[PDB]
């Protein structure tokens, strides 16, 4: 069985031919105080020829604008160390630490989608005076812990049994791992801004950190090895799909300060020029 | 076999592709890149009384 | 009823306080037709490159201002492709839309007359003398009337009561005209067809019509209102035609 | 004025000021300082190519007793910017009459040899300039302020589109946790 | 069969010894249509004031002449209203009819090649150098090829065998071309449509095509025949269009 | 276009040789004009949030991807007899019209005692 | 499933192949190697008045 | 669903048989000054046999 | 003459020169110096095999008062090249009469034992030679030049094809950035 699905492309409006005019219709006179943006075209104000316009607004839809992988976390962890906590990496999930993806998402008040998550993992031989060995290929374990789950204490903790938590095992030299995640929030959409408190007496935690609560990620080596020290770096990439967004907002002007707040330093509106009339000369011998 | 055949993106002045779904969850499907709708009047014309644009705004 | 928009070429004029439009003698501009033509070569019709609004220089309406005039054409001989087409051809033809602008507050007072005069032949301030071309026109700059009798060689007798023509100025209402009453409106608009005794003519040799702007009631205001009140002219040719292409002339 | 509201206000006043130009700027919606942080410029800076017509709206915020007329002109590229009302008179223009309707719209139409221009504009993809002049002048009665201001809004028309996504140069960081 | 007449505007060319006419790629000039346009303003179409024959300056074909070339446009930027329209607009579009004339008696001998080359990008006679605009074109005056290798700063490497482009000159027949064989005919005629990768372009910045005239068989005569034998070019634009009116540019 | 990359590596000449390195990984990033430019191998710009990149490991098949027709004109131009500036000067010929970004390539391991 | 079956290149003196498109963009499709058209008169015969080739060219 | 697409191969022209001739038709005389390339074949200038040509461009 | 236009001109003159041969060359459209940089040879040098008939056009560029007749002959391979008009008379030939029509076409027909010949021709895939002789001679009146020139054009017929793509040996470099 085959089923045909028809795709409708949406191109932009043509311009219609227009001649001289002398009447009482005044398309150019408006009143911004109403809150209304004028819908005038060149054909209302000048004389125009007929043009058949074939351009399409395909690459400025929300799905094409947002469906691209972006880094959201980087971390390191060693094969051997004397700290017992530098042998695995762990973090709390969000998209607030790398500014590009954050600012892109923050043009909208509310968002809802599924995700495709990719990991990129690299390793390196630590600097030392004595180098040279023969190690087998290294293997890595990634475990996701929803809130309330038991937390690992070390790299040999029983919690790495992963009986109910989803995990990925991976070997160096293969293609980067990947998996997809559905829309998981107790609300009807994710919230990027929250002007409220965590406690009913209007105090406690302010803003974003009240609502997110989406678990943690832990990553370790599996070999339990390395006569000579080595270091690994893990990076996480997010790509949203099946997207919907609501309530557009003006884009961020000031530079970000931290991941918990919207705090900022006052910044100028733009950069200056010599004069309100200044425009540079470019047609000179 | 539950195949879908739809048209490819081309230009203006043999063009279709086929797809099969393999997984049991729809959150595993590929992105929806070929839907192009708009409703700009929601943000540009949010007024109660309609404004004709050939007539004066007030009076 | 008071709002108006006019579009020509790539130019557009809006106004919110207009009165009406005057079509000179009920005749709109139009192209020359076959049963009225004499010149035989096929003519050129640029049609958006020439038929558009050009804005001249402004004047300052002071408490003691007698008035101003311009000559058409030759006020537009340096305006883009209209002027360039004028330089290269022997014969030309066109009508016009004229728009005069002057705004002021509801605490000022004054009254201007705006009139178009075909074939406004002028007299010299020396009775047995003749005028120079410079005395009749300074291009896009306006000539100025006087409040008393004038002297000097080759200059126009320009006392405002005789309008440079030996008539009573209060009779100029026989011509196409409007008024700008500062309490009523802020702009005047006149549409003028081609008016001559031959179907085409040379645009350097012959002034087709004169635009005159004369305050009848002087500008007046009180304690700390604005003192600077300018007047602006804007003219657009319509149905422009040219015949007789040769090398460019030079004045 | 980069950190005050006066950055948005264009000043005008009564008296004989016909020789003085009101304002002028280049048409570079994604590169010039005047336009790059408005909503339209912010959207454009995520892309590499743009095409379409642009709308500029002008609103007069003087007292109800001030009158006047202005000339708003746009010049396609190929020549230097006009230095007088007479030269600017030859381009694409509109004569705005201040009245009970307080707003006038100048539309910049798409006049270009290519289908698209670069968001990072160069000499080859230039688009021209806009200038403003006194057509008559501002006249007021006694007991009214003599200086006033005009404001300007920008938006895109219904033939407008962009393409070739890219990262924006307006946001940055030195390390994680930002 | 050998007689021909061509009329454009107020100009007419006759000839009694022509061969045929070459339509560059079987495509006649035409105006830009709606499903291929990008610029939005209404264009001007002068249509008899620009589409007519202009004659350039002649050259003298001597016994040792390597050849000549011209660049189009910019060879017609001072030709009447065509040039004036070029000065005032940002975008222009036009095709052309080119006519080359050279007559001689039945006792002379020689052979010329007449070829039109789109986008003839040229090289400098200093390998790590670049050309000046003056070296590519002198307006209505022709540039001259050389018979040996050239030197000098900013000048074009103009030895006639490489045609300034690094190719074999005997292959230039891939382009639109005719021959003038002194025993056969006395004129060549080429009709060239608008050829670019965009629908319109700026007429000062971009040379659309180069006209090259190269003698393959040198001029030769005997005892007391005429010694002076000139060559003349005449070009007429066709379907001319302009967009983007503003103030006049200056070089 | 269909674009393919071929990447090879070699141990630099020296007096002391011999080590045990894991397989090397490579990153290729394309930057359209106007994008931020990397300054070093640890620059933040390698985040590649919006630029397309390829990551690859030695020993596998050569990478490949396809690119559509990307030019602001209706066709690519191989010859251009014109200038960049309206006064008939500036840059002559081909380099006026191309403007199609840059390519950057780095190692990912950040490694190599030798 | 939106398959295409077309003939293979063979000689003169079981021969067809099948193809499926997998990607959403047509710029991902394979090359178009089996289209053989010509119009040489564009370059060899670019004249206004037709020349018969059995008749003399001039006169 | 299957869809058949037919490919047309374009082979070169055959040569036609030709015998003696004595007439006023002059296929061999031309004039290059026109800018025209002559479309003559061997069958216009010599005697030829019939060949079925199977070569493809 | 390798850097002058005289390389294209074949010389002829009046008087008794019947014993002198006008020109002769091998038929090797992709290998011989005479043919390898013409348009046809340039196209062939991207390929390994060719097949088909070839057209040679000859044009006379003397004064309108010169008359004469020439013999144009083509010899298939297997023997040495003719040394006299009588021997060349036995091959495939045409007798060209100079008149108001100034151009004559000699067609070289495909006579070969194989379907294709090598672009890099050897003894086995040879194709023969072309030669030219005075059939009568050039006669002129008083007051006219006595020496004249002939030119020659090459092209391919409508039965022509190539195959087996390869790289060309006419372009090269020593390092990048060239
Ligand atoms: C075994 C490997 C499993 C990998 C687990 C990755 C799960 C990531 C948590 C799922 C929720 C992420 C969806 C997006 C979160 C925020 O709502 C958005 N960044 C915007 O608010
Ligand atoms: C992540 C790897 C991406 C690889 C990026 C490769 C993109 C290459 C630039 C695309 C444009 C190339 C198309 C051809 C360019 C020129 O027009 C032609 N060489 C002829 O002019």
């Amino acid at each position: 069985v085959v089923e045909a699905v028809e795709n409708a492309v949406a191109r932009v409006a043509d311009t219609i031919s227009s001649g001289p005019s002398n009447s009482q219709a005044v398309p150019a006179l408006t009143a911004v105080e109403t809150g209304h943006t004028s819908q005038v075209t060149p054909s209302d104000t000048i004389q125009t020829r007929h043009v058949r316009n074939y351009h399409s607004r395909s690459e400025s839809s929300i799905e094409n604008f947002l469906c691209r992988s972006a880094c959201v976390y980087m971390g390191e962890y060693h094969t051997t160390n004397t700290d017992t906590s530098k042998l695995f990496a762990s973090w709390t999930i969000n998209a607030r630490r790398m500014v590009q993806m954050r600012r892109k998402l923050e043009l909208f008040t509310y968002v809802r989608f599924d995700m495709e998550v990719t990991f990129v993992i690299t390793s390196k031989q630590d600097q030392g005076t004595q180098l040279g060995q023969d190690m087998p290929p290294l293997t890595h374990q990634i475990m996701y812990i929803p809130p309330g789950g038991p937390i690992p204490k070390s790299v040999t903790d029983y919690t790495w049994q992963t009986s109910t938590n989803p995990s990925i095992f991976w070997t160096e030299g293969n293609a980067p791992p990947r998996m997809s995640i559905p829309f998981i929030s107790i609300g009807n959409a994710y919230s990027n801004f929250y002007d409220g408190w965590s406690h009913f007496s209007q105090n406690g935690v302010y803003g974003y950190n009240t609502l997110n609560h989406m678990g943690q990620i832990y990553v370790r080596h599996v070999n339990g090895s390395s006569p000579l020290p080595m270091t690994s770096t893990v990076r996480m990439y997010f790509k949203p799909k099946h997207v919907k967004v609501w309530v557009p907002r003006p884009p961020r002007l000031c530079q970000y300060k931290n991941a918990s707040t919207v705090n900022f330093t006052p910044t100028n509106i733009t950069e200056k020029r010599q004069s309100i009339n200044y425009i540079p000369e470019t047609v000179k011998p | 076999m539950g195949a879908q055949v739809s048209t490819q993106k081309t230009g203006a002045h043999i063009i279709h592709y086929t797809n099969i779904n393999y997984y049991k969850d729809a959150a595993s499907n590929s992105a929806n890149r070929q839907d192009f709708s708009q409703d700009p009047g929601k943000f540009t014309e949010p007024v109660k009384d309609i404004m004709v644009k050939s007539l004066p705004a007030l009076n | 009823d008071r709002v108006r928009s006019i579009t020509l070429g790539n130019s557009t004029i809006t106004t919110q306080e207009s009165a009406n439009v005057v079509v000179a003698y009920g005749r709109w501009p139009e192209y020359l037709k076959d049963n009225e033509a004499t010149a035989e070569d096929q003519p050129t019709q640029p049609d958006v490159a020439t038929c558009r609004f050009y804005t001249l220089e402004s004047v300052t309406w002071e408490r003691d201002s007698p008035g101003w005039w311009w000559k058409f054409p030759d006020a537009l001989k340096d305006m883009g492709l209209f002027g360039q087409n004028m330089y290269y051809h022997y014969l030309g033809r066109a009508g016009y839309t004229i728009h005069v602008q002057c705004n002021a507050s509801k605490f000022h007072q004054g009254c201007l007359m705006v009139v178009c005069v075909p074939e406004a032949e002028m007299g010299c301030s020396q009775v047995d003398g003749t005028v120079n071309e410079h005395s009749l026109s300074e291009g896009e700059t306006a000539k100025k009337f006087a409040s008393t009798s004038t002297n000097g060689t080759n200059t126009v007798q320009s006392i405002v009561t005789n309008a440079g023509m030996g008539v009573g100025v209060g009779n100029l209402t026989i011509f196409p005209h409007q008024w700008i009453n500062l309490r009523t409106n802020n702009c005047a608009t006149i549409v003028m067809p081609y008016i001559n005794n031959v179907p085409m003519d040379n645009m350097f040799r012959h002034h087709n019509f004169t635009l005159m702007i004369i305050p009848f009631v002087p500008l007046d205001y009180s304690s700390d209102s604005s003192t600077y009140v300018p007047i602006t002219v804007t003219v657009a040719p319509m149905c422009a035609e040219y015949n007789g292409l040769r090398l460019a002339t030079s004045l | 004025k980069l950190d005050t509201m006066e950055i948005y206000r264009i000043p005008v006043q009564s008296g004989n000021h016909q020789s003085s130009q009101v304002f002028g700027f280049q048409v570079q919606p994604g590169l010039d300082n005047v336009f790059k942080h408005t909503l339209l410029g912010e959207i454009l800076n995520y892309y590499a190519h743009w095409s379409g017509s642009i709308k500029l709206t002008f609103v007069f915020c003087g007292s109800a007793m001030a009158t006047g007329k202005f000339l708003l002109a746009y010049a396609p590229p190929g020549a230097n910017a006009p230095k007088s009302r007479k030269d600017a008179m030859l381009g694409t223009h509109i004569i705005w009459d201040v009245g009970l309707q307080s707003s006038c719209v100048l539309c910049i139409p798409w006049i270009s040899q290519t289908h698209y221009r670069l968001v990072q504009q160069d000499e080859y993809t230039s688009a021209g300039n806009v200038t403003c002049w006194y057509q008559t002048g501002i006249v007021v009665p006694a007991g009214t302020p003599t200086s006033c201001s005009i404001m300007c809004f920008v938006s895109a028309c219904n033939d407008f589109s962009v393409r070739l996504l890219k990262d924006t140069p307006f946001i940055e960081q030195s390390a994680l946790l930002q």
